[PDB]
């Protein structure tokens, strides 16, 4: 049996750690919901 | 049990101790969260069930209680924020410009942000708080780091 806790409200928090890149990727998702890399 | 809107963490205590599988969002009395977290299973929040009413393996979501009900998207040009809930570790939101997964079905938008597998069903907001998509399916890109797509289901 699987149970759920509150972890916190849903809001933007302004001044909040801005991190990441954004790439462009070739993508190919499946029938069992599983996305792989188009080469 | 609790029906407040907001994240929560999604545990399991059939493996050792109470470890946490992914995350999902509570809101207008439906809990979404991500298909490979609970694989359609029941849920218990305190003494009260939930019991999952849609569901779909490829999209990779299931909502709980009621239709899938979060319906914004992303813009495609705004910053958006990760409010990432890692296992054992306080929610954070991280904000990042996220990437576009190219597909032979139209393009989607990405967060290339490293975090657990139980993570997965973190929402990511827009400068509004409303949900975009949730974090957890993706890709592993040629350095081991993962980059997950905006997933967003349909609102009926
Ligand atoms: C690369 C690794 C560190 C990592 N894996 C992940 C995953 C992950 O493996 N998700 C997953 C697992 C099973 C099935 C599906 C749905 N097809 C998605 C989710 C979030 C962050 C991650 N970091």
């Amino acid at each position: 049996d699987m149970y759920i806790e509150r972890a916190g409200d849903i809001t933007w928090e302004k001044d909040a750690e801005v991190t990441g890149n954004s790439p462009r990727l070739d993508v190919a998702l499946d029938e069992s919901g599983d996305f792989s890399l188009v080469e | 049990g609790e029906t407040t809107d907001g994240v929560y963490r999604v545990m399991t205590r059939r493996l050792l101790g109470s470890t946490q599988v992914g995350v999902g969002v509570m809101q207008e009395g439906v809990f979404h969260t991500m298909w490979h977290v609970t694989k359609g299973a029941a849920l218990r929040s305190g003494e009260g069930r939930l019991d999952p009413y849609w569901g779909d393996v490829k999209q990779d979501l299931v909502s709980y209680c009621g239709p899938w009900k979060l319906d914004a998207a992303w813009d495609g040009l705004s910053e958006v924020q990760l409010l990432a809930v890692p296992p054992g570790e306080r929610a954070k939101n991280i904000q990042t410009l996220p990437g576009i997964f190219k597909t032979k079905d139209g393009d989607i938008g990405a967060v290339a942000l490293d975090y657990p597998a139980g993570t997965s069903g973190s929402p990511i907001l827009d400068k509004c708080g409303r949900v975009i998509g949730l974090y957890g399916n993706g890709v592993v890109i040629k350095n081991g780091s993962y980059v997950s797509a905006i997933t967003q289901g349909k609102r009926e």
